[PDB]
C-alpha cells in the first residue's frame, strides 16, 4: 500500500 | 458526519474563521472527516494554509496529535506544503516533531522529501532527528534531491 500524499497545497500565505 | 460536521471541515479548509467560531464546540473540533482520511478540522487548517483557523482552533481544544487515516498529524500535512508559520504555532502548541506516520515518515522525512528549507531548519531546532529511517530504511537526510545542497547541508549538520 502506497502512501498517499499529504492533505493540503501550497496555499500562499 | 452530522451536517455541522460537515459544515465545520469545509469552514477549516477555507480558512473561514467566523463560520469555524460558529460551529466550534467541545464535541466539534475534533470531529473526524469520515468521507476522506478521518482528517480533523486541524488537519484540514494546517494542510492548506489556514493561519487564522489554525490559531483559533488552537486556543479552542484542538488535538495537535490527532493522526488520520495514514496516522499523520497536523504537522505532518503544514510540513509537506511548506506552511511555517503553521508548523510553528502546532509545535509552540506541543505538536511531537519526532512522531511518525504508519510508513513511519516523520515530519522531518516530509519537509525534506518536499524540499522545505525553513521547515527542515524549524523542526531540527526543536530536535527533529534526521537520522531515523522509515519503513524503506531511509532517513530524512536519503530523501533530500540532489540538488538540495543547502538541505543536505542542515540535516547533516557539519560541525558549527
Amino acid at each position: 500500500v502506497a502512501r498517499p500524499p499529504p492533505i493540503g497545497a501550497e496555499v500562499p500565505n | 458526519n452530522s451536517e455541522a460536521d460537515r459544515q465545520l471541515l469545509e469552514a477549516a479548509k477555507a480558512g473561514d474563521v467566523e463560520t469555524v467560531k460558529k460551529l466550534c464546540t467541545v464535541q466539534s473540533v475534533n470531529c473526524r472527516d469520515i468521507e476522506g482520511r478521518q482528517s480533523t478540522p486541524l488537519h484540514f487548517a494546517a494542510g492548506y494554509n489556514r493561519v487564522s483557523v489554525v490559531e483559533y482552533l488552537l486556543q479552542h481544544g484542538a488535538d495537535v496529535h490527532a493522526k488520520d487515516k495514514g496516522g499523520l498529524v497536523p504537522l505532518h500535512n503544514a510540513c509537506s506544503y511548506g506552511h511555517y508559520e503553521v508548523a510553528e504555532l502546532l509545535v509552540k502548541h506541543g505538536a511531537v516533531v519526532n512522531v511518525a506516520d504508519l510508513w513511519k515518515f516523520t515530519p522531518l522525512h516530509e519537509a525534506a522529501a518536499k524540499g522545505k528549507y525553513e521547515i527542515c531548519k524549524l523542526l531540527l531546532q526543536h530536535g527533529a532527528d534526521p537520522t531515523k529511517k522509515n519503513r524503506d530504511g531511509n532517513t530524512p537526510l536519503d530523501l533530500v534531491k540532489d540538488g538540495d545542497t543547502d538541505i543536505q547541508d542542515l540535516l547533516r549538520g557539519d560541525a558549527a
